RNA sequence: ACGCAUUAAGUACCCCGCCUGGGGAGUACGGCCGCAAGGCUAAAACUCAAAGGAAUUGACGGGGGCCCGCACAAGCGGCGGAGC
RNA sequence: UGUAAACCUCUUUCAGCACAGACGAAGCGCAAGUGACGGUAUGUGCAGAAGAAGGACCGGCCAACUACGUGCCAGCAGCCGCGGUAAUACGUAGGGUCCGAGCGUUGUCCGGAAUUACUGGGCGUAAAGAGCUCGUAGGUGGUUUGUCGCGUUGUUCGUGAAAACUCA
RNA sequence: GGUGAUGGCCUACCAAGGCGACGACGGGUAGCCGGCCUGAGAGGGUGACCGGCCACACUGGGACUGAGAUACGGCCCAGACUCC
């Protein structure tokens, strides 16, 4: 049931002794639609093998998000070549809002609710690895209190912690109709 | 010259845990051992030591690494540079990370996180953020 | 004002049959026009403009109205999609047509318009009439005993009840317990890309 | 970086120390 | 830069270039068309393009595109002129507009009747 | 990106100078300096939908290297001149 | 095109026809009455769908596509640009789409523009380090004790008109 | 002296100071604000209705009256314009 996701299609031209050969790129984010995604850029002669060549990097290099929820865990500003994407975490209901590529990557992720913004290098395909290097940048609460040698409270705050239950009752607890 | 040694420590501590080095020796002053101390409580560190040099005194700061060296921390950030004071409210106090990180503030109830500082309700300068 | 033309084409449009009983869409699957079965370049945008006018024609607002109930929503709390949706429940041809005295909201519209109905004791002619938490709607006198709602106690088992809602009455009251929930709501819709629409 | 963005200044200088040779006694003549 | 670099030189948006001058403010002016006449755009468009040097009440005189099929103008004519871009006619920003007192409607529209000044018939 | 990489173009702090699309133009007007040359400060109208930076693939080079071919050189016989 | 239409049924909002008919006035007057709005709003009844839908767009941004006519002309266009007989970009038809008593255009402002960047940019080659120093004002300030409490921060009082905005 | 009142507000005399790169003096523009529009916000723009303050009443100047005067529908003068 992966979700697949293609951003942008580009015709690219080597130039030889006869003229331009042409080629064409597809990236394509593939997901699972709750948290683990991956990114693809396939480069072949025809449209079809490209993005088929782009769902199997993708299906390689997946990696897992951090979420509290339908959104994630903190703000956080990814960097790329020249791509900048800041992500803010969202109440939810306000929907992803982002452009076509943190869109793309954030729906295939699974995030319902985020606030995106592309802040330079319009290019999609470092749009892309930027808002990537954020969701790499993530950091669960869990693993974060880990990391500090503490318990989850007295890192994180009261009202994570209440989303984060909430969400986990909602997962649980309503996953009865799914078992039963 | 040097015009703001928090920011000297900051930036020790940030360039040796970049480097995965274990210790970082730099000069003392009683607001970085006060700094180290907060770090030390909320967990990014390890330990730290003040010693005599051959002079005056030194910090030793032992930081922490997990066991396939994480970096207990990802970032310190000075924030009320000299040349730009930066003052917080009790009520518009920063959340680092959303607030999975510490704010470091210098209040008159001493060196405090924003957390402890909202508590007692009182705000002052924000000297650092070390997610 | 509202949409007096066809009905069928925009469900065609939109996928979703909002009334049905066709069956040129139904035998061959198409939005309306000669370019029908066309190749279709799938943006967001579409499926966004898509689910908007779903609510729109399901329910008959017009854009400069739904835009309003939008930012309601979006100002009120809790989540703007179920708002929003807790709002176009919450009128009142859209009550009595979940109450099934006229299984069409155009046919809703019309009766309130024209004032077969009436709310806590005055008379409504307005569709967009919000009700709220207990509101007794009546229907009047001449109202019960004409055609359309002795066709609507006499078919009054065809299409369920919400909860939120219930008749009460042989002469067809209505009441109202609260707000639906979006589990109340009850249509073939979601409500996320409606307010990433009005976002863009 | 490339010599085009000096060639460019380079011609308008040349040419408007041209016209200065070309104006130096009216140019003189009226400012003096 | 620095923050004192900003409180003492501060920063300054780029002006906005001002634009339709000869309008003045307006969206519209009235002008006597000077001199209709007709103009070839740039090179890779080849047309024979329909244009009036208008003098408005603004006190400047301008060209302005005739855009739709036909135009009944002559010099002396009073003519409603509004802004829009003509790319392939260089030094040119202003248009005209039908239902100017002299710019009657271009014959024979059926879609686009009210950008040229066309009524329905009926 | 090339590349920088304890002589940072890294991590950071202080201060200063400078940029804000390409042309027009570092030009005009004004002013200052200067014997002068000219310099310093420094625009606007108008105009273009780009100017640009790095790197890639080719092509090209009166760039290089290696190698081929009646390609040249060495020869034989011709055409171009006559008539058909 | 198009459940659209024709045709069966229903409904009468609104508009139209007749009748009544205000609140606004614990008011004014100590005179007997007093409402400009107004015989208006609004209620009652009466007839019948009966009198009531246009505008822009359809190459990409920007959903929505074909035919015919014109082929570097006529024209279009906000940018890219489309027209050089097979035009989804012009014109017209259909059809679709976006709005809807509005629809489009122009003008102006903000946004998008992190494109004057405090939040929130940069300067080797992209525009950007003064040719280099000295040094005035200014900005900035190593460790430490005490104090002032100016900045800072907490609390309280007063003010921050009403309207606005926001919540109910 | 003058004012309702402090004060070069005015005057005689006395002293020679005062303001300026933290931008004096000039030039240009403009009524100010609550607010409005936009914007995630910071900010930008704006100053329509409505409400507050100011200023003005053909131009300029002046006072009188009065508790109170920029005295719109007041006065005096001068000027432009219109009329007898």
């Amino acid at each position: 049931n992966y979700i697949e996701r293609v951003v942008s299609i580009n015709r690219v031209s080597k130039v030889v002794k006869g003229g331009r050969r042409f080629s064409f790129t597809a990236l394509v984010i593939v997901g699972d639609g709750k948290g683990m995604v991956g990114v693809g850029y396939g480069k072949a002669k025809e449209v079809p093998a490209a993005i088929a060549k782009g769902v199997e990097e993708a299906r390689k290099n997946f990696f897992r998000v951090p979420l509290i929820g339908s959104t994630i865990t903190h703000p956080v500003q990814g960097e790329a070549a020249a791509g900048v994407v800041m992500l803010r975490p969202a109440s939810p209901g306000t929907g992803v809002i982002a452009g076509g590529a943190a869109r793309a990557v954030l729906e295939c992720a699974g995030v319902h609710d985020i606030l995106a913004k592309s802040l330079g290098s319009d290019n999609a395909i470092n749009v892309v690895h930027a808002t990537v290097a954020a969701l790499k940048l993530l950091q669960r609460p869990e693993e974060v209190a880990a990391r500090r040698g503490l318990p989850i409270e007295d890192v994180a705050p009261a009202g994570m912690l209440k989303a984060r239950r909430e969400s986990e009752a909602l997962a649980a607890a309503a996953a009865r109709e799914g078992s039963a | 010259t040097m015009t703001d040694p928090i920011a000297d420590f900051l930036t020790r501590l940030r360039n040796a845990n970049s480097a995965y080095h274990d210790e970082v020796t730099l000069p003392h002053s009683k607001l970085k051992a006060n700094i180290a101390e907060i770090l030390k409580r909320e967990g990014y560190i390890s330990d730290y030591r003040t010693e005599d040099a051959r002079v005056g005194k030194s910090l030793v700061v032992q930081l922490k690494y997990g066991p396939s060296r994480e970096r207990s921390i990802a970032g310190l950030r000075r924030v009320s540079k000299p040349g730009l004071r930066v003052y917080a409210k009790s009520t518009n106090l920063p959340r680092v990370l959303g607030g999975l990180g510490v704010a470091i503030i210098s209040t008159s109830s001493g060196l405090l996180t924003d957390r402890q500082a909202a508590r007692q309700g009182v705000g002052g300068e924000v000297l650092a953020y070390v997610w | 004002a509202r949409y007096t033309g066809p009905a069928t084409r925009k469900s065609r449009r939109l996928g979703v049959d909002l009334v049905g009983g066709d069956q040129s869409f139904e035998k061959r699957p198409y939005p309306p026009g000669q370019h029908g079965r066309a190749r279709i370049k799938e943006s967001e945008y579409r499926q966004q403009l898509q689910e908007k006018q779903k609510a729109r024609f399901s329910y008959g607002v017009m854009e400069k109205q739904f835009r309003r109930y939008y930012e309601e929503a979006n100002r009120q709390p809790g989540k703007t999609g179920d708002n929003l949706l807790r709002i176009l429940e919450s009128r009142l041809d859209n009550v009595v047509y979940r109450a099934g005295l006229a299984r069409t909201r155009r046919m809703a519209r019309q009766l309130v318009s024209h004032g077969h109905f009436l709310v806590n004791g005055v008379k409504v002619d307005i569709p967009s009439y919000r009700v709220s938490q207990y509101d007794i709607i009546d229907v009047k006198e001449k109202s019960l005993n004409t055609l359309p709602f002795q066709i609507a106690r006499e078919t009054a088992g065809e299409r369920p009840i919400p909860s939120w809602l219930q008749v009460v009455g042989e002469r067809q009251r209505i009441l109202v317990h609260q707000l639906p929930e979006r589990a109340q709501i009850d249509v073939p819709l979601t409500e996320q890309l409606i307010v990433e629409l009005y976002s863009k | 970086g490339s010599v085009i963005k000096k060639r460019r200044k380079r011609m308008s200088k040349k040419k408007h120390r041209k016209l200065l040779r070309r104006t130096r006694v009216q140019r003189r003549k009226l400012g003096k | 830069p620095t923050i004192q670099q900003l409180v003492r030189k501060g920063r300054r948006d780029k002006i906005a270039k001002v634009k339709t001058a000869a309008l003045k403010g307006s969206p519209q002016r009235r002008g006597v068309c000077t001199r209709v006449y007709t103009t070839t755009p740039k090179k890779p468009n080849s047309a024979l393009r329909k244009v009036a040097r208008v003098k408005l009440t603004s006190q400047v005189e301008v060209t302005a595109y005739i855009p739709g099929e036909g135009h009944n103008l002559q010099e002396h004519s009073m003519v409603l002129v509004r802004g829009g871009r003509v790319k392939d006619l260089p030094g040119v920003r202003y248009k005209i507009i039908r239902g100017s007192l002299d710019t009657q409607g271009v014959k024979n529209r059926k879609q686009a009747r009210s950008r040229y000044g066309a009524k329905k018939e009926k």
